[PDB]
């Protein structure tokens, strides 16, 4: 009974309806590719490894995990039906960080920064 | 657990 991580969110589901839309293509090519290069992106580039980071309570509190590594794979795999489903995953990722941690925490400042930028970039999407 | 020291 060592701590383990849960399986990650799925990034493939052949039975799920999906599309490659202009807006989804933009979410990959512009928005995620951008965010992924930010100085504060690194904690969010993969599922939280609660074993490595010694956070045995993380997955007790966070029951809908999400990260930008899972997002990237989903966009690459054309997993989504529309851009809104993708934007929802970004919001879950941010909101998870705010739930688990506290205002003022370094990890919270990082999320807040990425989130301001994500919002700036999706303010105008393709048609 | 926490990700950092309490500020």
């Amino acid at each position: 009974m060592g701590s383990t991580n849960p399986p990650p969110p799925e990034t493939s589901n052949p039975n799920k309806p999906k599309r490659q839309t202009n807006q989804l293509q933009y979410l990959l090519r512009v928005v995620l590719k951008t965010l992924w290069k930010h100085q504060f992106a690194w904690p969010f580039q993969q599922p939280v490894d609660a074993v490595k980071l010694n956070l045995p309570d993380y997955y007790k509190i966070i029951k809908t995990p999400m990260d930008m590594g899972t997002i990237k794979k989903r966009l690459e795999n054309n997993y989504y039906w529309n851009a809104q489903e993708c934007i929802q995953d970004f919001n879950t990722m941010f909101t998870n960080c705010y739930i688990y941690n506290k205002p003022g925490d370094d990890i919270v400042l990082m999320a807040e920064a990425l989130e301001k930028l994500f919002l700036q970039k999706i303010n105008e999407l393709p048609t | 657990a926490t990700k950092a020291a309490r500020k």
